[PDB]
């Protein structure tokens, strides 16, 4: 080595911070690092500009390289003002933390080089650009510059609801203040969702996030293979949200829902519920309007670890959510939904992938009253447990003789096999992802496939078998439903695609099946 | 309510306590009174606060479709009046001062109205910072 | 409640303990009393606490539609009073100090009032950091 | 219960064990007592921990609508008390030490109170690192 | 049926229209006929179109398990015969030409057989581009 | 069906047409027969194709669990035999040629056996490209 | 059965036909026989084909719970034997040849044994590529 210049106190530490072993040949990395262990440090001596540049005498005859490290130190310059122009929403506060020299401190260009870049990960700048006090040679600034509502239309097709539309306007900057306002609208066989939504991501300067949701879920049952009941429901929820980890979050809020239960196909499973609340209309005729207004408190949690957003095969994803009313509304209940996700890659080459998503739920009515039936859990279908028709798993209802009708001589509980759902849900599925063959091996690493063994068990936690002999006890703890098969998912300029074929191997009588299902657009 | 009550020389924010401020001296000329706006321009919270109160005061006239009309006209009227009253809650009296530093210059600075009444010709001390200045009278 | 109790010379935060702070000496002139505001601008959380309490207090008047108006008027009034009372929980008496460093200068610093009652003419030991200054008397 | 139990001259964290730290010597002047704050300003946990406990306490009084109002007044009262007791349980007794290094300087450093009772004039050693300094006696 | 129809000197692709191409001259020797293979190495679409047609033909025979066997041997026999026919609809007649450019050299280039019947000894005009060369006759 | 058919001197791919190829000359020695193996390392297409067809041939025996045994033993034996036949239709005859360029050198190249018959001692017109070569006989 | 068949001097990959191969000459010393491995170290395909055929071979014994034990022990035993037998279907004979080029050097290269039998002291015609070498005897 050699030192030629004023280091202000690193003159001897060259062989300790910037050392190599003699005999090592001319390197552009392990000799430049000798330059670059004192090129960044010197902003810890208040020195603003640490300059290290070393130009050896490249000697070839008997091959020694005599390094000559001209290090001249900077000087002690300070942090007066941080100035952003053109942007009416970005703050001088968060755009200080995402840089690494606070206001009122010894300042340097080279040790603010740890700050300028991360400011762009806000997701709203196109560029993130980067002063001695104007005409005064001691105090100094750090400055930046920034360069800164699109419709969207969705049309899909499918098996669970066939046709499917989306259309809504998003504008993630309300007049220059960072509020995220977004609208959405979806229509298909059973529900039509037309929602407005707002958010302020920084309620507190430190991260608290407040969203107020105005939704409307004009739903319908018969087209969705269930039994008969119609729902036009409107409600509004508001939730807080505060970051805690960047691997976590948390939320809490107050949620008011209002439902119009009507047009019910008389049947025991819901007619237990009507009594306990206090409504007993005619037991075989369908002109009845049960109205609920539920206020309900809600909360959640989250976790993210995946490395790649698109076609992810790493990390671990989690979710929790619960809910409970105050005991001062119409129906009183609570609800607990847990979610999981895990993409385990076994080696760096990343062709073997392991995935399995566990989900749990449970609900109950508190003071002896019952969970509303439209809030139950449904299992079986394409998106959760492939092979069995959508919703088809869940202890079936029992139609009354209504107008099972008295024209044919119906005078009892006509046993039915129609899916209704349930209140305790548990779905596991272990999936074992494998390479993509049969296409050119140049690009045979894209179109994903997997073999899967999906289970699903919803039951009525309060269903009776004292009173129903000829029927089984529909609360069996191990009435599992496994299935297997295949399916191919990928990207193409016509949206998200997948095609499937899954054989239902295990099931019980009364459990329908659906071997084949597809997805284009959205499901 | 935006809290623009710290724009005075008789209160301070928590970000300018326990820091070091240089002190200059000056004589004062041309005092004149000025109003001072403050905070948001979008006035989002006044909009919602006036809108819900103009909506739930719409459910109280007429019935049927004649009520569905009132519960929207009242909503929009309340939404506008919300901004019209919130942005009139940030208006604040203030003063604006031109001063000659004994360095030899002339600068002028605007400030919340306080208790002490400035005079055309006095002595003031300029608490300086990273371009933030307060003018105490003495 | 925002903890506006670290702005004194008799309290330190955890990020300024076990660190090296320089020392300088000074003579003091011209102390005057000043109030100190602090925290956010919007009384961030007290607004929600005021709004919910003012909302639930709305159900306790009237019935039918005439209740549902009160359950909103109370929400807006409680929301306003929330901010209006959170800020008044953050004012604090304080002082503004002139000190002549023995180097030959003058600076001012502002600081939460404590127990010691300063005087125009006394000695103080200016603790410095990366541009953070505390003042102690002795 | 934030663990600011590492801020003494008699406890070290895990991250600074089995590492080389320089030694500088010095004598001491002007010990005085000082309190130490440690934690956050938002106190996002004490608020919830007081909120649920103050909320469930509402469900014990009244009935009908009278209950559903007390179960919110209690909730916000518990919310206030949660921060009011969490951030008053992070206070710690501590000391503020002036020391004159033999190198010729004077610096200030502040530490949690332990067992040893320092004196104004004593030999104490500065186990120094990259801007963290602990003052042990002798 | 992927398009090997732009490989002639009597057809151009629209990517290379309204552009400037350099021109050289040449004398021709030793024409001889040569086929051309085009398209992909795998023929992924000749499989699927040949698979399902071979599949649904299986369903026409037998019943029970015996049908389920025939509806599969039909699938892969249809799968092979698919790739066996797509790759045969691209075999296209063509020629390769030795040419002695008037610069004094020799190069050779191969083109889809067209309307003009070349001869061993003639005059040609090479259109040149970024390593795309068409040999028009005259 | 892996398409190793473009390995002759009488077939060109659709990428190596209408591009300039340099011409060199040579004499020929040491022709000997060689086998060309073309395609993938895995044979992961006829492996499934034999697997499915070998599976459905399993359901056709036994009864009950003894059936469900055979409907898998048939699969992997059907699966394994799939590769064993697919890799037997990628074998292609071909030749190895030691050509002396008149530059004064020697190189060797192998090709799929075509219709012309190379001999030890003859004249060949080596056609060259970006490290791709064919050997037409004349 | 990963296609490790192209490691002879009598079979070429399709990836290196119609490419230029340099020729070097040399004499030969110390031929000795060696075995060649090929494929994977983990043998994933043999694992499945052992696991399923060890599982469905468990179902043939017992009933109740002791059925559910054997029908997994058989699966794991089949999984072991799968990797066990796949990696014994790749052990292939081969030779190791040290050869002295006319340059004046020595190298050794390893090949799959074919039909021709090398000798201790002979002439072999090296074909060289981007670090691929083959040995033909003459
Ligand atoms: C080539 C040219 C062209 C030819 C192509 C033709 C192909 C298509 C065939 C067309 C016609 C077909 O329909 C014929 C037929 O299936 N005909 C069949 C048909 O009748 P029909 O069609 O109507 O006429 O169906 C009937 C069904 O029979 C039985 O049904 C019961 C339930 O069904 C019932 C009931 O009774 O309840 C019937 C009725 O009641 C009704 O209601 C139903 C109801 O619907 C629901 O159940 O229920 C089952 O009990 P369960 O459910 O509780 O289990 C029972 O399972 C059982 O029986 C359980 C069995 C299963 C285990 C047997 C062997 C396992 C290996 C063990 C050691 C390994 C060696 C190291 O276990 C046993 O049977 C116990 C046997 C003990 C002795 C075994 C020897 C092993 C050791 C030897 C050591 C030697 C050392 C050198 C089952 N046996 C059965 O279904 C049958 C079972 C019996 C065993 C026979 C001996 C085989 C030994 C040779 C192997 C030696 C290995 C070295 O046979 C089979 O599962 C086929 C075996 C498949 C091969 C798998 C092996 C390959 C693995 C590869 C490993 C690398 C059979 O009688 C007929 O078979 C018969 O008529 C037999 C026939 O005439 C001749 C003999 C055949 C045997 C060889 C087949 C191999 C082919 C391989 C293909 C890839
Ligand atoms: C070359 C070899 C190739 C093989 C195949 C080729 C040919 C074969 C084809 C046809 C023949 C075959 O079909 C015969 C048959 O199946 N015959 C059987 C068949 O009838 P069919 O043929 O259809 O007519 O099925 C019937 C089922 O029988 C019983 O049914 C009960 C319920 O049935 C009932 C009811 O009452 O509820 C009534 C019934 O009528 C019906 O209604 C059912 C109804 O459907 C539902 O309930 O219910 C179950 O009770 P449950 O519900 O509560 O569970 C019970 O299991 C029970 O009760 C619970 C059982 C299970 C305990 C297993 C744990 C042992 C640990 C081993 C480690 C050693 C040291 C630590 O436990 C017991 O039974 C207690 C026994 C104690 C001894 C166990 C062995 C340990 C020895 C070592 C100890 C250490 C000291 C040295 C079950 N026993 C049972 O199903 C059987 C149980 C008994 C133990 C076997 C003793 C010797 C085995 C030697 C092996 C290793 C030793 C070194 O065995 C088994 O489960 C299989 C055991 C597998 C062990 C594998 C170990 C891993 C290997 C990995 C290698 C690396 C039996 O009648 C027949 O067996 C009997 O009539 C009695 C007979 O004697 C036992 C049967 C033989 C099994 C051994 C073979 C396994 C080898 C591995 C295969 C890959
Ligand atoms: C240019 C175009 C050319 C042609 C293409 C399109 C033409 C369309 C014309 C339409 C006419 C149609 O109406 C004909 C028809 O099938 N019509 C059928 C229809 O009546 P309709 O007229 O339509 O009204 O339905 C009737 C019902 O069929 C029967 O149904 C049963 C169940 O259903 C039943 C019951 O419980 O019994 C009865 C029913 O009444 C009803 O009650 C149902 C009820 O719904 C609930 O189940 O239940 C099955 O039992 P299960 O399912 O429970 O097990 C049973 O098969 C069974 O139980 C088991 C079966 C299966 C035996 C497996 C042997 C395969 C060969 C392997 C050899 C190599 C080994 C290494 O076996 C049998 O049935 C008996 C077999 C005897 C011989 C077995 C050993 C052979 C060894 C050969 C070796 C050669 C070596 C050189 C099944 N038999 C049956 O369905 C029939 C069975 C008979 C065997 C034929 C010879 C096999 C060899 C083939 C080629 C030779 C190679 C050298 O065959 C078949 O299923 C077709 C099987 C496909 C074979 C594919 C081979 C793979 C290789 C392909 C190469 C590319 C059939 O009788 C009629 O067939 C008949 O009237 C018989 C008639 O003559 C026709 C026979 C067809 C064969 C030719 C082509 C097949 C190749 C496929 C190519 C894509
Ligand atoms: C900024 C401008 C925004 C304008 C949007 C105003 C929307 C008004 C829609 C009217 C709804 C009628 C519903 C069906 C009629 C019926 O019989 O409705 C009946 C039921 C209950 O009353 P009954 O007891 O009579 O059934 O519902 C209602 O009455 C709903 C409450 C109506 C009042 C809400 C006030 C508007 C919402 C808050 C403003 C949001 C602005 C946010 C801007 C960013
Ligand atoms: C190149 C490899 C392709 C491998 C795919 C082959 C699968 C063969 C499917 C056989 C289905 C039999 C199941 C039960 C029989 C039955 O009762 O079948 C009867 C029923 C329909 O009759 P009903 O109207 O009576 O229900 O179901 C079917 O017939 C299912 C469809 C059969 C034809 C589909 C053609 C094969 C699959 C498509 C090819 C995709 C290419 C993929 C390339 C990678
Ligand atoms: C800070 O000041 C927050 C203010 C939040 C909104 C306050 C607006 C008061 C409500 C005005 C209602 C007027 C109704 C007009 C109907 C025509
Ligand atoms: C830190 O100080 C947090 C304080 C949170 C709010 C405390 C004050 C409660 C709001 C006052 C409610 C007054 C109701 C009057 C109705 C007209
Ligand atoms: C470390 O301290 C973790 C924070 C835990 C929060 C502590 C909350 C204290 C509970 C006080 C509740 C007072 C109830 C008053 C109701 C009137
Ligand atoms: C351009 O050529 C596009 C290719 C599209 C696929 C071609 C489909 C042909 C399938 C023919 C199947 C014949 C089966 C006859 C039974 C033996
Ligand atoms: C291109 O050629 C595509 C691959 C062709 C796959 C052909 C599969 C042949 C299957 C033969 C079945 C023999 C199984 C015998 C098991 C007892
Ligand atoms: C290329 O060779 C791929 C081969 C795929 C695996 C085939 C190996 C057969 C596995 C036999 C399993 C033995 C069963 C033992 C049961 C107790």
């Amino acid at each position: 080595v050699e030192v030629s210049g004023n280091l202000a106190g690193h003159s001897a530490e060259i062989e300790q911070l910037t050392k190599i072993e003699p005999g090592e040949l001319y390197n552009g990395t392990k000799v430049t690092k000798m330059e670059d262990d004192i090129k960044k440090l010197l902003g810890r001596y208040g020195y603003a500009y640490p300059r290290v540049q070393s130009m050896p005498e490249i000697n070839d005859a008997d091959k020694t390289v005599k390094l000559r490290v001209n290090v001249d130190a900077g000087n002690r310059f300070y942090v007066r003002k941080i100035r952003f122009e053109g942007n009416d929403t970005s703050k001088d506060a968060v755009l200080r933390r995402e840089m690494r020299q606070m206001e009122g401190a010894w300042l340097g260009s080279d040790l603010v080089d740890q700050g300028k870049e991360r400011l762009n990960r806000l997701g709203f700048f196109e560029t993130v650009d980067t002063q001695r006090v104007p005409g005064s040679p001691d105090q100094v600034d750090v400055v930046y510059k920034v360069k800164e509502g699109s419709f969207n239309f969705g049309i899909g097709y499918g098996t669970e609801s066939g046709v499917s539309f989306q259309a809504g306007v998003q504008q993630d900057n309300w007049l220059g203040t960072g509020y995220a306002v977004g609208i959405n609208g979806t229509k298909n066989d059973y529900q039509t969702y037309a929602e407005l939504s707002v958010t302020n991501p920084y309620f507190t300067v430190d991260g608290v996030s407040l969203g107020g949701r105005l939704f409307y879920n004009d739903f319908q049952a018969d087209d969705a293979d269930l039994s008969d009941y119609t729902n036009k429901s409107y409600g509004t929820d508001v939730t807080l949200g505060f970051p805690i980890n960047e691997y976590n979050s948390l939320r809490a809020g107050l949620g008011y829902v209002h439902n119009s239960l009507s047009n019910m196909q008389p049947q025991v499973a819901m007619w237990r519920y009507l009594y306990s609340m206090g409504e007993h209309p005619s037991t075989s005729d369908q002109d009845n309007s049960f109205k609920t207004d539920d206020f309900t408190f809600n909360y959640g949690w989250t976790y993210n670890k995946l490395d790649r957003g698109y076609f992810p095969t790493d990390g671990s994803r989690v979710n929790l959510t619960g809910k409970v009313t105050i005991p001062g509304s119409d129906n009183e209940y609570y609800k607990v939904t847990l979610d999981t996700a895990t993409y385990v890659p076994i080696d760096d080459d990343h062709k073997w992938v392991v995935l399995g998503r566990t989900r749990w739920g449970y609900g109950d009515g508190l003071g002896g009253k019952e969970m509303p039936f439209y809030e139950n859990f449904y299992a079986g279908g394409s998106s959760t447990v492939r092979g069995f028709q959508s919703n088809t798993i869940g202890p079936k209802a029992v139609y009354f003789p209504h107008q099972c009708a008295t024209q044919d001589g119906a005078k009892d509980l006509c046993k039915s096999d129609d899916a209704v759902g349930g209140n305790a849900m548990a779905v596991a599925s272990l999936e074992f992802i494998t390479p993509t063959p049969f296409i050119s091996d140049k690009y045979a690493n894209s179109v994903r496939t997997s073999f899967f063994w999906d289970m699903g068990t919803v039951w009525d936690t309060n269903w009776d078998s004292s009173q129903y002999s000829g029927y089984p006890d529909y609360s069996d703890p191990s009435n599992i439903r496994m299935s297997a098969g295949i399916a191919l998912q990928w990207m193409s300029p016509l949206g998200p695609l997948v095609f499937s074929y899954a054989q239902p191997f295990k099931k019980y009588d009364g459990d329908k099946a659906e071997q084949f299902q597809f997805n284009i657009g959205k499901t | 309510c935006v809290n623009n009550d710290t724009l005075s020389g008789d209160v301070y924010t928590a970000s300018e306590a326990k820091q070091v401020q240089n002190v200059s001296y000056g004589t004062i000329v041309n005092v004149r009174p000025v109003q001072i706006q403050g905070g948001d321009d979008s006035n989002v919270i006044g909009a919602i606060g006036g809108a819900v109160l103009g909506g739930f005061l719409g459910n109280t006239v007429g019935g049927g479709t004649g009520r569905s009309l009132a519960t929207a006209a009242g909503a929009v009227a309340g939404g506008v009046a919300g901004q019209g009253v919130q942005s009139a809650m940030n208006k604040t009296q203030g003063v604006e001062l031109e001063i000659r530093k004994d360095d030899g210059n002339t600068i002028m600075v605007v400030q919340k109205q306080g208790n002490t009444r400035f005079s055309p010709g006095q002595r003031v001390v300029l608490a300086s910072n990273g371009s933030q200045v307060t003018v105490s009278p003495r």
